[PDB]
């Protein structure tokens, strides 16, 4: 139950 | 042609979502129902709560469970998919 | 120019949701960062778990807690900015 | 909590 952010962009 | 750009989740579920992505992309022309079918397929498959994003422009910021996350490109489009809930 | 598409959510949630990507769009350029400063605001103000989108191509299927989901496009971005988790 | 699902498409 680790809970992690992350971006993402796509070109 | 998946190139995995971003991945936090199992090789076997990477090639299971690369897989559905394909299944997808082969079945339904909007984007909508390529992200409805593989969410779904999820769900059914590793349990709620999924997300599923599918397009050419967009960038995101979201949250994911450890192990729950993955974001490739399938051709021109680019997949988000990730467990949250 | 805000045009809200798909809401569930409050009115004040929404009008809190525009303002924040008003904002954001006048700060950043790239489509991420926006996402991020929103779904940043957002877990600080209204508690996690936010998830945010912005760009001029995706579909998308997600799903969200109640009364917490927003789809609006300002100028030729569309945002999704939702809860789940 | 209530949870609910559903689609978006930009035009």
């Amino acid at each position: 139950v680790g809970m992690h952010s992350k971006g993402t962009q796509t070109a | 042609k998946a190139v995995i750009k971003n991945a936090d989740m199992s090789e076997e579920m990477q090639q299971d979502s690369v897989e559905c992505a394909t299944q997808a992309l082969e079945k339904y022309n909007i984007e909508k129902d390529i992200a409805a079918h593989i969410k779904k397929e999820f769900d059914k498959k590793y349990n709620p709560t999924w997300h599923c994003i599918v397009g050419r422009n967009f960038g995101s910021y979201v949250t994911h469970e450890t192990k729950h996350f993955i974001y490739f490109y399938l051709g021109q489009v680019a997949i988000l998919l990730f467990k949250s809930g």
